């Protein structure tokens, strides 16, 4: 059937960001039992991220903002505490221990994900640790530091002319536009809310400049959307792109914020929803690699991960969700779908249809 | 050239300055304003007829405090002009007095704030008024009482009035003097709190995401983020729609906000809703029955800057509209407000306070002890509190006398009603 | 607590509402309007009195053309009252008449309203009144005086109506029926034009710096650029203050913008001014006795694109103050308007026509011969002028009666008055 | 003394741009004349701009925009009408006969003035048919279609560190600015109008990104700044800049359309003030590249060049012109100099007081 990769280590639980924190990796781990407790485990074939290099990371970023954060350790925070305001590590994403360790892992399954993608491996490779688009090329934004995304992207440009970043998220992808902003080997369709949202980029009318003048697609959008609209809005946009594009290995980064009830985002997506759209993109059948960033709300992620992964296993998961070992945090539901809340979709049908027809009219321009 | 219709906007002003001049130089103007007077065209004393008929025909009502009595009374009887309103709400050791005048003129807004400070008092004061006390409320109901049964409810102690300081959040409570009942730490920056019906609600974190949101009270409940990432956004508390607004706000990329979040803590969700006319940032915010009025803060300027606003903004929530006055604030810039009655005791700059009742055109000075104040109002008292650590004092609004009143925090970040 | 001042600000409303019911379901009332029914609390008829009290009384006026006179007789001998303004304004084969009303009656508005009316149809209508038209200017004044001479001007024949098609603009000239003399043809773009003054300025050039101004009457002439670049900016002329403004615009940026500049023919200089409440682009201007009306185009809408606007927007120029009226245009969209008297006949979409005054509340509707208009005023006539080659109409204000009336254009882009 | 380069081709005058044109090259014609007839040239060396070549152009431009910039001639527009769109030529900077002749000399000014600059031959080298910023890199853009500057630039970097860019001029130089945008080794300090103006950039909190995230200084203006306002702007500013940079070689372009009274413009600076910047930047005696942009009312810009030309050669110059060949011209005054006109200056000294303070707190993170 389809080929189907994972990639996960289990120290990467271990990585506490810091006291009240947005951001829990161990998550994940909250998210691999689901795989094996239903069984999903088995008919995969399962790896860990190996530790990325220091060089590795010296493709996209500068050589001297690694460097930096590679020889920042939670006892030595006085001596740089200069360059701490330079790279904006310390405050909005703190710095922890073992930091570099966490990004030897979050970044090494999306480089060593996309070997096998490219390669005539895998139609699917799964990456639940990664995820992160907001690094830049010399400086931490959000809470990332380095910027698996784009090295998966220019890791995978060496095997296929043209490349569709898709961006399944709240927040508008920063380190990949920009990076790809200027050429027309990456089209970057994203998807996100927009306003005086976190990164403040993501306009309508940021549809790119220079050679890739018209290769820079951004759908913004409003608070609570709800799963038709997502839907209907992913499904034929997505195949006009691809259609005027001829994509050859797009990259999904699914983030679960998106769902409804996480701590920091605001969409209404359900469970059913989110996978609605991973399995839109596998229609297409063209090689998928699948970034999972965001990740707050820890009892929706891992539930809306590991129906992320049975989706891309093609197989059934009741909804009754086995007792497991962080049964006590899913609560007297017992549930492996949550029900959307009552919260209001902003975005009418005029205002999604306008966006999508000024969409097509740019796609029109497409050489 | 043929047919159109003539609306003259200024008839009613020439007609009512017209008829002031006329009358006080040298039946239609009473009976204009008042349905007892038109129906008839001793309870009342000489002095405040003066007023009354000054209202008639002028509409200009200045008080002293001595005559709020008859400023009800006659207002309730010969007519029901705003001017009753006005008394009332300005009306809203005297509770128990209070409480049977509301009752015997039938005001269901003077009658509630009575219901509320006799409730608030009824230790220090220990029929169907006494049974409705004992239904809203109360600390020694049982006491009371002896001093029906199913009669009673019981509220614990509801925590007066919080403080931010420095991370730590302090429950200050009031006893009829401060106490210090309560305590706990925040691993988290505020950027905003309100207190919602005895409950702590702060906003916050990082600075890039300013969207969490907390209900620490076991603390950490963990709520609803907003859409938006504002930084000195107006945060108000509505329980009469029992919703928690933003307003205001100043973007990332140092650019003023209009936009307007609400909260649901029924719900647990937020709803974006009308704009803000003009954009400001730190503005203090006092919901007065309902409607939000945004004081001060900043403004565009120079095309690039901020400059300290003067400006009050006012938000409709029935109506969900906003618009802004015709008048200016005394002074500018970052600046503190509480609601109290039909009032907003406005602090800002250095020994400066003004009495601003938003309804009406007029601000009110009251001397300070002549020292960046923070102002909080309680049940039926004001504490103003200094922003470094004496450090509380209690506002007499009746005498303006700073009466000196527990403080283990240096600094003071928020003091929220 | 102690002592504010209550302005009521709905004391006045609330009672003029009550002087209106009671007056009309049953002398001060007439009294707060005109000064001579207040000095004494024939001249006028019965049907005229009543509107009169309807208006002292309701402020309700509608009007059929056949009482002007009396409204506006009455209106001056009464009362000094808005109602004489109006009527006058109104008012505003006959001149020969309304000018011995305006000298009897000491209107200096309609007075210069009927002289120019009186000078242009001099030719057609061949003491001190035919010095004062002598003075003013003319087409045969000598020989109208024949039928002193120091007291004559000439401006020889000043182009009444210009017009851009297709590039060249061609100067049509109004004969008492139409006439094509002149003609210039433009290397450049035009993205507005203002006829000023009897001279042709038009704005425009490449479209990312749309700001080349020329006087083109030898034409080419240059003029000072403005300081931004917008396309479908309004322009206006106001030789009450020698100058042409520039108001709203849509940015290169596919954003609105609310910037206005005004021009100055004696200095050659543009300077800012305020800005407009509400961002607009393409909106018709109309200068109504110096304060601008915008009206209709386009506003923001879903945070990145255009809908049809329906706005007024009024710039106050003497004050250089803008605001947005309460009410809304009865369509939206594309739109064209032309100053006659003080109306503003708009037109848009199509067989739609309204005349709407705008110093009151009320928009008139008259029906098209049924067939994209562009209207255009002249001194005393109305022509609509169809977007693609009858080329021509005339409309007549009283009867509606659209009469055919030289083209050689294929399209029309710009119909100046 | 101050050894000065003149570059200059009389053929440059015959290039019309096309009927209603603001832009007028022969226009610098009339300016060589005064040149000559006040007696400047024998004190000065003067050259003439050499062709440029498409190689040469191919440094910052893109290899497909000039090969379509060659390939277009006036006859046949027809078949590259397609072309014509993606590139923005032809309508708003529309073509005419000899463009690519006329970039061969616009620019071959720029970069053949700094190959003496660089090296040790001059201390001030003046090219008046230069001064084209606004040209993109794949698109023309303005009245601009080869970035003399931008190659003079990188010519120069060849030879110096750090690199100061002046642009003394209405408009933001976009091309330059976006060139150097996220570098350190070019600051690029611009004095323009801002606001809903052509380049529609240059905002105040356009202040870089990258390695150059402090390395893009602009001075946002309104319209009718005075001689006084922009030189007590100009003189603090620029050394603050200096000294906290320590620039090796400066590119001022000189644009005379912030002259009072241009056909385009509209700055009230008069000739005396316009040669008060220049004169502020030689007393700091550095290198300086001299590139005359815009200039579009023939009269005032060629007075003022010619006068930049004098103050370049530290030489006086009568008041009263003497009779020149374009003396009708010139008109009934006969004065080399011109009055201000009577416009209104909107900057305010609190407005340039709290710019210069920002300017200042943004220069302050320099390392
Ligand atoms: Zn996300
Ligand atoms: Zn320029």
């Amino acid at each position: 059937k389809k080929k189907v990769c994972y990639y996960y280590d289990g120290d990467i639980g271990n990585y506490y960001y810091g006291q009240g924190h947005p951001m829990k990796p161990h998550r994940i781990r909250m998210t691999h039992n689901l795989l094996l407790n239903y069984g999903l485990y088995r008919k995969m074939e399962i790896y860990r991220p190996h530790k990325a290099t220091a060089e590795e990371m010296t493709k996209y970023h500068s050589d001297e903002y690694i460097k930096f954060l590679r020889s920042i350790r939670p006892d030595n925070m006085s001596e740089y505490s200069k360059q701490m305001q330079r790279f904006n590590v310390g405050e909005d994403c703190p710095v922890f221990d073992g930091l570099f360790e966490f990004c030897q892992l979050s970044t090494g399954g999306s480089v060593a994900g996309a070997v096998k993608l490219n390669r005539q491996q895998t139609d699917m490779a799964v990456n639940w640790a990664g995820g992160l688009h907001h690094a830049k090329k010399s400086e931490a934004s959000g809470f990332c530091y380095v910027n698996d995304i784009v090295l998966a992207i220019l890791e995978l440009l060496k095997y296929h002319q043209r490349v569709l970043y898709i961006d399944i998220d709240i927040h508008h992808g920063d380190g990949v536009e920009e990076a790809f902003y200027t050429t027309d080997r990456v089209m970057t369709v994203s998807f996100h809310k927009y306003g005086e949202y976190f990164p403040g980029t993501g306009d309508l009318r940021d549809i790119g400049a220079g050679k890739g003048k018209y290769y820079a697609v951004n759908f913004p959008m409003r608070d609570g959307i709800d799963d038709e609209s997502y839907g209907q809005i992913f499904k034929p946009i997505i195949s006009k792109v691809m259609e005027m594009y001829q994509p050859s290995a797009v990259v999904l980064q699914c983030g679960a914020d998106s769902l409804s009830g996480d701590r920091l985002g605001c969409f209404n997506l359900t469970v059913k929803g989110h996978a609605k759209c991973v399995e839109v993109v596998k229609t297409f059948n063209l090689p998928l690699l699948m970034l999972g960033g965001g990740g707050y709300t820890i009892r929706n992620v891992a539930r809306c991960w590991t129906y992320e992964t049975a989706v891309a296993l093609d197989c059934e998961i009741p909804n009754e969700l086995p007792y497991n070992d962080y049964f006590e945090y899913f609560g007297p539901d017992f549930k492996l779908h949550i029900s959307p809340s009552n919260m209001t979709n902003q975005n009418t049908p005029e205002y999604m249809e306008k966006i999508k027809q000024r969409l097509f009219e740019n796609l029109r321009m497409l050489p | 050239f043929v047919n159109y219709t003539f609306k003259d906007r200024s008839h009613s002003g020439r007609v009512a300055q017209g008829i002031m001049k006329l009358c006080l130089e040298e039946r239609l103007v009473l009976s204009a304003q008042s349905c007892f007077f038109r129906s008839m065209f001793q309870d009342v004393s000489e002095s405040v007829f003066q007023l009354l008929v000054d209202y008639i025909y002028h509409g200009t009502v200045k008080l002293r405090a001595e005559e709020l009595q008859e400023i009800y009374e006659v207002s309730d009887m010969y007519q029901l002009t705003s001017l009753f309103e006005e008394c009332s709400r300005f009306l809203a050791g005297n509770c128990l007095q209070v409480m049977w005048l509301a009752d015997r003129h039938s005001d269901p807004e003077l009658y509630t704030a009575a219901k509320h400070c006799a409730k608030t008092h009824l230790a220090q004061l220990q029929h169907r008024l006494l049974t409705d006390i004992i239904s809203d409320g109360v600390q020694n109901p049982t006491e009371a009482i002896e001093a029906l049964r199913t009669s009673l409810k019981e509220i614990g102690e509801n925590v007066h009035i919080y403080l931010i300081g420095k991370s730590l959040a302090v429950s200050l409570h009031c006893a009829e003097s401060i106490s210090v009942s309560g305590q706990n730490s925040l691993c988290h920056q505020i950027t905003a709190a309100c207190k919602h019906g005895g409950d702590l609600y702060v906003v916050g974190g990082s600075i890039p995401r300013p969207r969490r949101m907390w209900k620490c009270n076991v603390d950490w409940e963990w709520c609803a983020p907003l859409p938006r990432d504002r930084l000195q956004h107006t945060l108000v508390s509505v329980p009469g729609k029992d919703a928690i607004y933003s307003l205001g706000g100043k973007t990332l990329q140092d650019t003023l906000s209009n936009a307007v979040i609400y909260y649901r803590v029924g719900d647990n969700v937020w709803t974006e809703t009308t704009q803000l006319e003009v954009a400001v940032s730190g503005a203090a915010g006092a919901n007065l029955n309902g409607i939000i009025y945004l004081l001060g803060g900043e403004e565009n300027d120079l095309d690039f800057f901020t400059k300290p606003s003067r400006l009050i903004q006012c938000f409709d929530t029935e109506t969900d509209k906003c618009h802004v006055k015709p008048y200016v604030l005394p002074f500018a810039g970052r600046m503190h407000a509480a609601v109290h009655k039909d009032l907003v005791f406005i602090v800002a700059e250095g020994d400066s306070l003004v009495c601003y009742n938003p309804l009406l055109d007029s601000f009110t000075r009251l001397c300070l002890p002549e020292a960046l104040w923070k102002i909080a109002s309680c049940n039926g008292s004001i504490y103003v509190f200094r922003d470094r650590y004496a450090n509380t004092y209690k506002l007499d609004p009746a005498t303006s006398a700073v009466t000196v009143t527990k403080v283990l925090l240096t600094n003071l970040q928020f003091v929220l009603a």
